């Protein structure tokens, strides 16, 4: 029965796949809010040049 | 078939169960003792506990060390990681010279990663958004048809662009990849080919499957795939990616706290069962074109726990370092590097060595000879160099079949010698006759 | 009149190599003359070429300056044809600010490989005897006819806009692709109404195409490996074929593509057709760049390489050293060298008569013998530039013969270098930084 | 065992500095042996680290190859900890097409110099059997706990969120009080029971609204790259970071000593370890002379072996490669020659490392041939006596194994009086 | 020019000069390596130098609600 499927089609017992890639995802990287807050300055010390 | 090359002839190191080497086997004839040592470094290799060992293949030109470096990846098997490499790509334009040796290092240690892939495929029975103010899509409604069933979805934003993206119409067939949002339009449904004569879409059956499945495959990676794929990013759907991505790509320098992140998520696959690692081999033949900076980088790389083994080629003698300018050191590397290598010697040929390595090329290439051309064969490549005497046999055939002949004979090696002259006698006629 | 492109150049005369069919090399043939066993040896070499089945052999043409290197190079690409490549250039072109040496070779290296692409297609093919859409979800029919045999389609949406933005009208004769319906109009068969104005091109016919409306044929497209290289370097990378932005394409990309060409060869798909790289004036090559080439003739990929230079010993560039030819003996141990003779007095005269053919000139026997002492005493590209010159003179004298005066008047207008170089040692004070 | 990403190497088997509590080196402890002097100068050094007060200071370690400079080195790592920066590179390195050479030494030294900052966080846990939210948008969120369960009354104006990242029945999220954001952990069994590699805990604990600190290392170097561009932080890990601009620099350290001084962050000075240095040419040394006349600047270690020896950039020579210029602003710690029996010791450590086991003839004879020819290729035949071992299904290391790989794998030594036999055979000498 | 033998206090002679003028003035420090850019030629690197040691104050009103 075997050998006759493969006399069909290879398909039936072996079909080809699609290839893809890793879909690894993001990394995640950490910190803290007061980095994002250097170069901020104040209103009244700042700006408007 | 295949075409033929100048190692296509090498199959494996042609050692005994016992390690010894066969004096003709697998390709290779001759130079028992640095086969036994590549066996050596193939046992090392597969048994994956080490980290930055390296080897230097040293002998005279044409003595078989790319051969026999060859020969290992044939012992080793495609499972295994082997990156070749030529000590003169290290000068890029691009991207600094250490950057490329790095590069190739992360290239020659392997991943084999488990990954769970969600797919949804069917033929598109309905396609209906929602939207609303927090004015924007919250999701798209999508129904997707198939023969053991039907279902009903609900998908990213996204998605929903991304099937606009391919044109998604009601009744198309579609594949849909949920890990990276991935969507592919097969095409429209079998059941509408009979409703027009001639139309110009391209019709697909429907499928059989479910309509969601949950697949698992095996992924080979190596860590310069995650290295480059995070550097880069390239699966993102934010617009600034999109805008980021229309940059002209370049190799960029890329950090170690990356490199050390990927090994961080790398050893929690591991630890959960997800992946396997799979060291390898790096080959950098002809190292005497790296300088004195790639010399001294490789001290640290080497002394690495994560690097891999490395195999080194050089026919220099005494020779001047590159970048140095006045240092003279053995192999055209320097000292301190040599101290952290081990040394296989590799030996010049006897003419029955030749004569067989000849009979070898003569089979491989499809070439029948005579015992007579074969000897003169053996005596040409004594008086000059093997790799000449090798060149000589496909000629001499072609010769040998313009004349009718089936078989190379004496004549034709002596017309393809007088037309086709060697590095020696050219040399001679430029110094004597000038 | 009518001056195309392509004008007399240097070796315009050359259309091929001259040999018999057993590959023996006539005395004149193909406006090739002399260098017999160098033509017999580029003969082998380019039957090698055509057998294609040994990968990275690799040829030199050597001899003084004026020996016909270059023309045996262009006598193998007339004799090879364009359907196999041939991809020349000289060795200061690797020298790129956009990629390095290395990656510059590559692609040398895989510009000179082809990949003999073939598929099934079926098309629609007929005279449009009748069209009609109903616009108002547009619906329409159109008519198609051959001679044999005539049918009504029922048109879908589709195909009815590619229709209309190709402006399809009856009377004309179309080929449409079954697959994405795809038209692409060949012609008219009837004329357009004369009673309309404006719309009065005459243009031409086309006879009705025979046989059934719809067929399925086969076709055939040849790609090399570097442009599938560019084109799946990166998104929009088809730009980079023509404006040359390839820097540094990424090694992975090349290994992806060296498997599919080779699935695609065991799947009936392709066909490799293995081309030439020719490097002229290959001493302008550096020492990285023949350890590259040491590495890259390995491959089973790798072209049939032939490289033409005239140095004796001489410095290798990058290096203080010198070598035969200026090339390192690592890279001429893995060559056949081809070696030219200087002509004869026969053979000169015989050249300046082929040259005079091409060039359109008629010379008397006087003229002929002092034009060959003349380049018997100078050399034979400036015996040959003075024909032109000669030429021009006799023509404005209103002459129909050049003569032995109008060439002894142009060799007293154009200086040798010999000549030059004595005048200017008389002038050794006025000229400058001696 | 499984195969993790480290495995073992040149240096793995040191683990810190064997030293007491008065800083008087072992003779053989945490897997250091010998070089008593060095050891306890880099023992100084280490607390002269850690303490943190004296800034720009800078160290050289010189000595023959294979005398372990960079082996203290690594055990000066080990020993620190991963508490405090250890930047390591190679004077190669700095070379760079991306930017210049001060600019690599430059982000280099700001690699080395921490910013720990600590923050306050307010979060509610509970877990996702069901969820009643309609979505304005109203809801309760009906989710579990063990001490009580997380039923809540919700602000009607952004419940959609609750519902956007595809909150789903069978699970377990996290979120904030005041930032609003909302985490999940996925297929959690006391939840999804009716995926791999999902959180499988069960059900969240404590009084729902959980305090909670978290701190923070960032290093100047990373404020500066995510500071310098609208996304910058990728560069951190592209490495596409151009010539930073220095105003962002002195702007940047002026940000951090005001946070300083107004308590809201800490300063942890670290190492900078540049191995090779005699790579670096004069132009990098200059620099070097006034980056290290900076209050925010690390400890600087280096190592080179060297003698007199041509300055790179130079026709001048000067002692280790390295300008006088330099040299008057550091303090030299000095590697001498191993002994027989520390060679013999760190040969026993090392087959103890790789999980090897030898006769003691087969001791005498490898440190017979370490101080023969060197130390590493003594270490090298330990590996490969192994693999002979094995292959013949042996148990032990003998003496004839070891001579079997010697003939085999053979030293510079050798190999040079070979390759001079063979003089013409042999290329462009 | 501050010339002498090394260890003379010539970097402690300007940073004298930096600390008695005081902060509002600007002093740019810089190092004659630093001229060695990727990005722009030498004497670009001089010229800016040359503007960030001339400073600029300027004096405004701000208002608001």
């Amino acid at each position: 029965v075997r050998l006759q499927r493969i006399c069909n089609h290879p398909g039936l017992v072996e079909p080809r796949h699609p290839g893809s890639s890793y879909v690894a995802g993001p990394l995640e990287y950490p910190s803290a809010s007061l980095i994002l807050k250097a170069l901020e300055r104040d209103f009244w010390k700042e700006a408007d040049l | 078939t295949q075409r033929i090359a100048s190692h296509s002839h090498v199959k494996g190191l042609g050692l005994d169960e016992s390690g010894l080497a066969k004096q003709a086997a697998s390709g290779l004839v001759g130079q028992e003792n640095a086969r036994e040592a590549c066996g050596v470094i193939v046992e090392l290799i597969k048994s994956k506990k080490m980290a930055g060992r390296a080897v230097l293949l040293a002998g005279p030109p044409g003595t078989g060390k790319t051969a026999l470096a060859l020969a290992i990846a044939q012992e080793l098997g495609s499972k295994v990681p082997f990156c070749p490499m030529v000590g003169s790509e290290v000068y890029s334009t691009e991207i600094k010279k250490t950057e490329v040796l790095m590069e190739n290092f992360r290239r020659a240690i392997g991943l084999r990663i488990k990954e769970t892939k969600e797919v949804y495929e069917g033929e598109v029975t309905e396609l209906t958004p929602c939207e609303t103010e927090n004015k924007t899509i919250s999701h798209v409604i999508i129904g997707l048809k198939t023969a053991k069933g039907t279902k009903q979805l609900k998908l990213d934003p996204s998605i929903f662009e991304s099937l606009q993206k391919e044109r998604v119409e009601a009744g198309d067939v579609i594949y849909i990849e949920a890990n990276s949002g991935a969507v592919k339009r097969q095409g429209r449904c079998d059941t509408y080919a009979t409703e027009f004569d001639l139309e110009a879409e391209e019709y697909v059956p429907l499928p059989k499957g479910d309509v969601h499945k949950k697949k698992e495959i095996i992924q080979d990676v190596t860590l310069h795939d995650l290295d480059v794929a995070n550097a880069r990013p390239q699966g993102g759907q934010d617009i600034l990616s999109m805008m980021g991505q229309l940059m002209k790509p370049k190799k960029t320098e890329i950090t170690d706290k990356l490199r050390g992140e990927i090994n961080k998520v790398v050893n929690k696959y591991i630890d959960q069962g997800i992946a396997e690692l799979v060291p390898g081999v790096l080959f950098v033949d002809e190292v005497h074109m790296l300088d004195i900076e790639c010399f001294t980088y490789l001290h640290r790389a080497l002394e690495s726990s994560i690097a891999p083994i490395v195999i080194f080629a050089s026919n220099r003698g005494n020779c001047v370092i590159r970048g140095t300018e006045d240092i003279t050191s053995p192999h055209g590397i320097p000292l301190d590097l040599l101290d952290r290598v081990m040394i296989i010697r590799t030996m010049l040929y006897t003419p029955q060595e030749m004569k067989q390595i000849i009979k070898i090329r003569a089979q491989t290439e499809g070439i029948n000879i005579s015992e007579e051309a074969l000897n003169h064969l053996g005596e040409i490549g004594t008086k000059t160099t093997l790799r000449y005497s090798v060149q000589l046999l496909t000629p001499a055939n072609l010769l040998a079949k313009i004349n009718g002949k089936d078989s190379i004979e004496k004549e034709h090696v002596e017309e393809i010698s007088e037309l086709f002259y060697d590095a020696k006698s050219s040399a001679k006629i430029l110094a004597d006759q000038q | 009149d009518v001056t195309r492109i392509e004008r007399i150049g240097a070796h315009s005369h050359i259309r091929g190599l001259g040999l018999d069919d057993a590959l023996e090399p006539r005395q004149a043939s193909q406006g090739m003359v002399g260098q017999l066993a160098a033509r017999r040896a580029a003969g082998v070499v380019l039957e090698m070429i055509r057998e294609g089945k040994i990968a990275g052999r690799a040829v030199l043409i050597a001899g003084q300056p004026g020996t016909g290197k270059t023309a045996i190079a262009m006598g193998m690409a007339q004799a090879l044809g364009p359907d196999t490549p041939f991809t020349a250039i000289a060795g200061s072109e690797i020298f790129s600010l956009e990629m390095s040496k290395t990656e510059a070779l590559t692609q040398a290296f895989r510009r000179s490989i082809g990949v003999r692409i073939k598929e099934e297609t079926e098309i629609i093919e007929g005279e449009v005897v009748e069209i009609q859409i109903d616009r108002p979800s547009k619906v329409g029919k159109l008519t198609l006819k051959t001679t044999e045999m005539e049918t009504i389609y029922d048109l879908g949406t589709k195909m009815i806009e590619s229709l209309t933005k190709d402006k399809v009208q009856a009377g004309d004769v179309i080929t449409i692709d079954k697959a994405t319906g795809k038209i692409s109009k060949l012609g008219r068969s009837f004329t357009r109404a004369r009673d309309y104005d404006a719309m009065g091109s005459q243009t031409k016919f086309v006879q009705c195409p025979d046989g059934e409306l719809q067929k399925r044929k086969e076709v055939v497209h040849t790609v090399s490996l570097h442009e599938i290289d560019v084109i799946n370097s990166r998104t929009q990378g088809f730009l980079a074929l023509f404006s040359g932005d390839t820097g540094e394409i990424k090694s992975e990309v090349r290994e992806q593509i060296n498997a599919k060409v080779a699935e695609w060869r065991e799947e009936g798909k392709a066909e490799i057709i293995p081309g030439v790289l020719f490097i002229d004036e290959v001493h302008m090559l550096d020492i990285e760049s023949f350890s590259f080439l040491n590495r890259a003739l390995e491959s089973d990929m790798a072209p049939v390489l032939i490289m033409a230079t005239n140095r004796g010993i001489t410095r290798i560039r990058g290096t203080s050293y010198q070598s035969p030819h200026g090339i390192p003996i690592d890279l001429l141990d893995r060559l056949l060298i081809v070696s030219t003779t200087p002509y004869s007095e026969k053979d000169t005269k015989q050249i300046l008569r082929i040259r005079c053919e091409e060039e359109d000139v008629e010379m008397s026997e006087d003229a002929y013998t002092v034009l060959t002492r003349i380049g018997l005493e100078t050399s034979l590209r400036y015996a040959i530039q003075l024909i032109t010159a000669a030429s021009l003179v006799c023509r404005k004298r209103k002459g129909t013969e050049v003569q032995v005066d109008d060439i002894k008047r142009v060799y007293s207008l154009f200086l040798d270098e010999s000549r030059s170089t004595q005048y200017m040692k008389e002038y050794q004070d006025a000229f400058l930084f001696n």
